[PDB]
RNA sequence: AGGUUGACCUCGGAUCAGGUAGGAGGACCCGCUGAACUUAAGCAUAUCAAUAAGCGGAGGAAAAGAAACCAACAGGGAUUGCCCUAGUAACGGCGAGUGAAGCGGCAACAGCUCAAAUUUGAAAGCUGGCUUCGGCCCGCGUUGUAAUUUGGAGAGGAUGCUUU
RNA sequence: AAAGCUCCUUCGACGAGUCGAGUAGUUUGGGAAUGCUGCUCAAAAUGGGAGGUAAAUUUCUUCUAAAGCUAAAUACCGGCCA
């Protein structure tokens, strides 16, 4: 009964967009 | 805003700060009437009439007994505030009729 | 005074897993770490000074950074959650100080922050060189972000030429009177309306 | 199938260079959808309106009249709204509207 | 006439 | 649109129009079972905004529950105890007949989600009810990202646990000193406050 | 042909095509319902206790949750939990007793989605069936399926660089 | 094609038998200041709620209800492994 992977993988386009133009990003911090 | 007096206690007292304006946020634009939904309420002001209550208002303000109109309302109602603007705007509908004939 | 009158031995929690949740905690953090590396295992976080008069005396560290500080420093609203920067939208700046110390806390994190390029062959021009992506890093951002003064020095020495001359009257003095004039503010006002009525009556 | 072919001209034009104007045209249909409808009138784009009589819930279209009224927009009663359907290639329509026709109309 | 918002 | 409109004259109950309409209404939804099924929302704007669509997978229910308060079913309506200066008349069911509604209306379709519900009608003996209900099954819900959270097994039988509108307001779950006792849940609270705390280097 | 031929709406049938629910478990969790022994000299307020028993509903956690909050400060800033606040403010026959919260330190941190707007120069959306896997059909749906916006804003403008 | 930043004349929709009131029962430390439910009444547009002593008048401060989702830190006399 789990929903599939790709239906729980679905994400609005709106998301979409916003994760496009700014994900999570690799980043340091010097000492 | 007043600057504050840098004592404990008194008028305006507390710690000073140059104290900034703010532009408003808009979450406290809320109440501000907007152009469609002022039309679309006197559409269905016009559409739906008056509530029976109302009604005994509005003929308690035209015999002019203001002091009953405003107890009454505040009986329907259950404040004295919502009474007050609720007396206001039967009178304003009174008025426009009134101008209107 | 002793509240035993319930059935108190059912709700009885003692703590023998204290070392256990303790070493489950910093098991949970070393994972966190080497997952994140080499980023912080933090956000970076504004000082703000605590609320009511008990507790105004001293800063700390707040939920996030406002969206004016964001744009008084140059970073974009969207931009900042990614790069390790705490955001808080329900905060107001009402005074410059507080601004200030939080924008110049965001310019230092943002020149001591090393940006990696989303793809190694092609580095924008937003994103660290790789001849500048090699330096000694801090992986805690409480720690190298702390706050260095969270209370007023308590002593300051000063000439004895510059010794303020203080307030005419006393001090106490001054507080007795602020304090009586705040408790006759309504009455003075209202004798001065009356006042004006009478001399309106007959001026 | 017409918005299939019109569609296909279109990728053509598209494909040889051209903009989508310059192979079609400005449409004129019959406007549908009670909020597009209610938003020409607000707007007094629509020139003509029809109202179902049977719309069911009647709340839908029971200020229509008034509202058109207010705006000085010709209006009509008219009997179906599986009629109005069948102008608008749908089972049922609680108001049509033409806000513009051709110049042969 | 009556606008919900300004339209491009 | 047209909803802008709805929803003002639904605010206008005691109109003349909104009368007719509700006494009509009254009497067919009276004549119609206790529980039936209704083809498409009467209150379209009140649906839209508590969540339903015009998408395969959204159903709507109509439900009357007999309104007023509760019996105690003892026999006699007595009991044989202290006294309590009170009698079954006066006892008050502490969640509220649109949960009851959205309840029996959820073991009618078991199949299905309660998203919410909304008053259509009352009389003296009924209050009516129209409850929006969501398949986890059906595909159209199971590919929508603004919906399908309620497929996930979490969410079975939410009016049951008080997690629809009416259920978080009769649990108290605001914030503030108001509702101090019940924001994270009374048993729980009830429980920590209770609770001998013991430490070891104590 | 019009006493006909149809469009819809509502309501039914089918061992119709495909699915789904029930029972178990229930330590912990969310609700409902709800005592008495006890403690008050006895005892109808009270206490035991918003507890036991009874009933319904989940998961690996549940629940709560991104303020119609706290405050009154130089202001803090979703939720949860620990320490502290504090046996304090407060409630209480004839008194036995009861009893939070804000701040503060810490563990852990994460933010968002709709309804209300005309895509209107083009329902741009979707379940199902058949497939040569290219698509094609039966439909749903304008009583509104996509995109766009959610108050931290946003829509329209202006403007020149950035982004995938 | 979509996306961000900067500035602006203007525009800027925002959830109703609900909020609120009375009353009844129950509940709370909130037996002047608590929550929940039933019945009756029943809103508004800078409006509404809150600001722990009732009310009128004048201010001020804070959020923005009546639609919705969401990991972690928390619980664990059931089950499985140690």
């Amino acid at each position: 009964r789990r929903l599939s992977k790709e239906d729980a993988s679905r994400v609005l386009e709106k998301t979409k967009k916003r994760l496009t133009h700014f994900p999570q990003r690799k980043y340091a911090v010097k000492a | 805003p007043v600057e504050r007096t840098g004592l404990i206690r008194g008028l305006n007292k507390g710690h000073k700060t140059t104290r900034r304006v703010l532009k408003e946020r808009p979450s406290r634009r809320k109440g501000a009437q907007s152009k469609r939904t002022q039309f679309v309420r006197s559409l269905i002001r016009e559409v739906a009439g008056l509530a029976p209550y109302e009604r005994r208002v509005i003929e308690l303000l035209r015999n002019g007994k203001d002091k009953r109109a405003r107890k009454f309302s505040k009986k329907k109602l259950g404040t004295f505030g919502r009474a007050k603007r609720k007396c206001e705007e039967l009178q304003r509908i009174i008025a426009e009729s009134r101008r209107a004939h | 005074n002793n509240h035993f009158r319930k059935h108190w031995q059912r709700r009885v929690r003692c703590h023998f897993d204290q070392p256990g949740k303790k070493v489950t905690r910093r098991l949970a953090r070393r994972a966190k770490a080497a997952a994140l590396a080499p980023r912080p295992v933090d956000k970076l976080r504004p000082i703000v000074r605590c609320p009511t008069v008990k507790y105004n005396r001293r800063t700390r560290l707040g939920r996030g950074f406002t969206l004016e500080e964001l744009k008084a420093a140059g970073i974009p609203r969207l931009l900042a959650p990614t790069i390790g920067i705490a955001v808080d939208h329900r905060r107001k700046n009402l005074s410059e100080e507080s601004l200030a110390a939080n924008v110049q806390r965001l310019k230092d994190y943002k020149a001591r922050l090393i940006l990696f390029p989303r793809k190694s062959n092609k580095p924008k021009k937003a994103d660290t060189p790789k001849d500048q992506q090699t330096a000694e890093t801090t992986t805690s951002l409480r720690t190298s972000f702390g706050v260095e003064q969270p209370l007023a020095p308590g002593f300051t020495e000063i000439s004895k030429s510059e010794i303020p001359a203080g307030i005419e009257g006393g001090a106490y003095r001054a507080l007795r009177k602020a304090r009586s004039d705040a408790r006759l503010v309504g009455v003075r006002e209202k004798r001065a309306k009356e006042k004006a009525e009478a001399e309106a009556n007959k001026k | 199938q017409e918005k299939k072919e019109r569609l296909l001209r279109e990728a053509t034009a598209i494909k040889e260079g051209k903009k989508k104007e310059d192979v079609s045209k400005k449409p004129y249909t019959v406007k549908y959808g009670l909020n597009h409808v209610v938003g020409l009138i607000e707007n007094k784009k629509a020139s003509l309106v029809l109202i179902a009589n049977d719309v069911d819930p009647i709340e839908l279209v029971v200020f229509l009249p008034a509202l058109c009224r207010k705006m000085g927009i010709p209006y009509a009663i008219i009997k179906g709204k599986a009629r109005l359907g069948t102008l608008v290639h749908k089972k049922t329509a609680a108001v049509v509207a033409i806000t513009e026709v051709r110049s042969e109309d | 006439a009556v606008s919900v918002r300004k339209r491009a | 649109g047209a909803l802008k409109y709805l929803e003002e004259l639904s605010k206008k109950k005691q109109s003349d129009v909104v009368r007719f309409l509700l006494r009509v209404r009254c009497w067919e939804y009276r004549q119609l079972n206790v529980i039936h099924r209704a083809s498409r929302p009467s209150r379209p704007d009140k649906a839209r905004r508590l969540g339903y669509k015009a998408k395969q997978g959204y159903v709507i229910y109509r439900v009357r529950v007999r309104r007023g308060g509760r019996k105690r079913p003892v026999p006699k309506g007595a009991t044989y105890g202290k006294p309590t200066n009170q009698g079954v008349n006066q006892l008050k069911y502490q969640r509220s007949l649109r949960a009851t509604a959205e309840e029996r209306v959820g073991r009618r379709c078991s199949n299905l989600r309660v998203l919410n519900s909304y008053w259509v009608n009352q009389d003296s003996t009924y209050k009516y009810y129209e409850v929006i209900l969501v398949d986890p099954n059906h595909k159209a819900i199971r590919r929508d990202p603004r919906i399908n959270w309620i497929c996930n097994p979490v969410h079975k039988h939410r009016e049951c646990r008080g997690l629809t509108s009416t259920g978080k307001k009769s649990r108290g779950l605001n914030k503030g000193h108001r509702f101090n006792k019940t924001r994270a849940g009374r048993r729980k609270t009830w429980k920590r406050h209770n609770t001998l705390s013991l430490w070891r280097y104590r």
